[PDB]
């Protein structure tokens, strides 16, 4: 029934809001708080390692929130441990990149980072100009689409609940959940006259994979660097 | 990625 679909939509939105670190209202409010040129130079002078240490700690923190998101989804806990993990491995980082568009401000090309917004220059110490620049462009594109909270919640749900991931044991159960999500999302897109938006999405697979690699590089080589 | 997996396992349990 139509009412049943709506229960699913509200439920997915509930769980997404519950597992966002800051409420979207708060992110928008704090757009005004902007790093001064001196604070920017503060970050720019840090060592490569220190900057990646901080960045990876935040990448990690976001992934954990994405895991919480999955826990609160309708059929996800019912899946076997193997499946829960397979889906999170394949999709968690991509979810993190989508959730990031919320914290990006398109007006001034700046991003929430550790209490205040600042530009791309804030991350010079990381050294990976091509990668950082791409993460900015990706977020810029998503912002241009003006995804609402509901659209992000449902789309990120579908990023996780994908039935074609190699390694899944209970493929059918996962199809059941994915199909119900595509049903609810399709209905929501129809009522809001937003059917075409998913065509406009920029590709996120290569980018998320690079972020995962950087996160892993830091865990592997921690003994070579200072205690944290 | 195995690094990602470690974070996820811990978070789940
Ligand atoms: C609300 C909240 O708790 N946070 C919002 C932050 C945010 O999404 N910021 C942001 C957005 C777009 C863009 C393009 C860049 C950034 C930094 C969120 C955050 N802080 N730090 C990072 C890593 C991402 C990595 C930066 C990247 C250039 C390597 C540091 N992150 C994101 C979550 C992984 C915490």
């Amino acid at each position: 029934s139509l009412t049943e679909i709506e229960h699913l939509v509200q439920s997915v939105c509930k769980s997404y809001r519950e597992t966002c670190q800051l409420r979207l209202e708060d992110l928008l409010r704090q757009r005004s708080n902007i790093f001064s040129r001196e604070e920017v130079t503060g970050y720019q002078r840090k060592s490569m390692w220190e900057m990646w240490e901080r960045c990876a700690h935040h990448l990690t923190e976001a992934i954990q929130y994405v895991v919480e998101f999955a826990k609160r989804l309708s059929g996800f806990m019912e899946l076997c441990q193997n499946d829960q993990i397979v889906l999170l491995k394949a999709g968690a980082m991509e979810v993190v990149l989508v959730r990031m568009c919320r914290a990006y401000n398109a007006d001034n090309r700046t991003v929430f980072f550790e209490g205040k917004y600042g530009g791309m220059e804030l991350f010079r110490a990381l050294g990976c100009s091509e990668l950082i620049s791409s993460i900015f462009d990706f977020s810029h594109s998503l912002s241009a689409l003006h995804f609402s909270e509901d659209e992000i919640a449902l789309y990120t749900a579908l990023v996780l609940i994908n039935a074609h991931r190699p390694g899944l044991q209970e493929k059918r159960k996962v199809e059941q959940l994915q199909y119900n999500l595509e049903l609810a999302f399709h209905h929501h897109l129809c009522k809001t006259h937003r059917q075409s938006i998913l065509a406009k999405l920029p590709p996120a697979g290569k980018l998320a994979s690079l972020c995962s690699q950087h996160v892993e590089r830091l865990q592997i080589f921690q003994h070579l660097h200072p205690i944290v | 990625n195995m690094g990602l997996e470690a974070i996820i396992r811990k978070a789940l349990m």
